[PDB]
């Protein structure tokens, strides 16, 4: 059925990456990405990120415990990181 | 209400 894609996305001059979170474990519903921002870095790496795609992992990150508010916190973090690179595995169906 | 986050 589904499968598993590690898409890297570097951040732009603004320090964004071109997509919109929605869930976590405050909200009742799985972290899904549900909007990407036309030509963004998310829109044009590759692989690229789509929307719906369900985010399993953040640098390796176990999130499926976390807050809405935690995931926003760990993905602005990878920015000024090791490689200024964030690493997600997402679930495509 | 329910949240949406962009970044």
């Amino acid at each position: 059925d589904s499968y598993l894609v590690l898409i890297r996305i570097t951040p732009d001059e603004d320090g964004k990456f071109g997509f919109n979170l929605k869930g976590g474990v405050d909200q009742k519903m799985p972290l899904v990405v549900s909007r990407i921002n036309p030509e963004s870095p998310a829109d044009t790496c590759i692989p690229k990120l789509n929307e719906g795609d369900q985010i399993v992992l953040i640098n390796g990150r176990d999130i499926s415990e976390h807050t809405h508010d935690q995931v926003v916190m760990f993905i602005k973090a990878s920015r000024e990181s090791h490689s200024r690179e964030l690493a997600l595995v997402i679930r495509r169906r | 209400t329910r949240r949406e986050t962009q970044l």
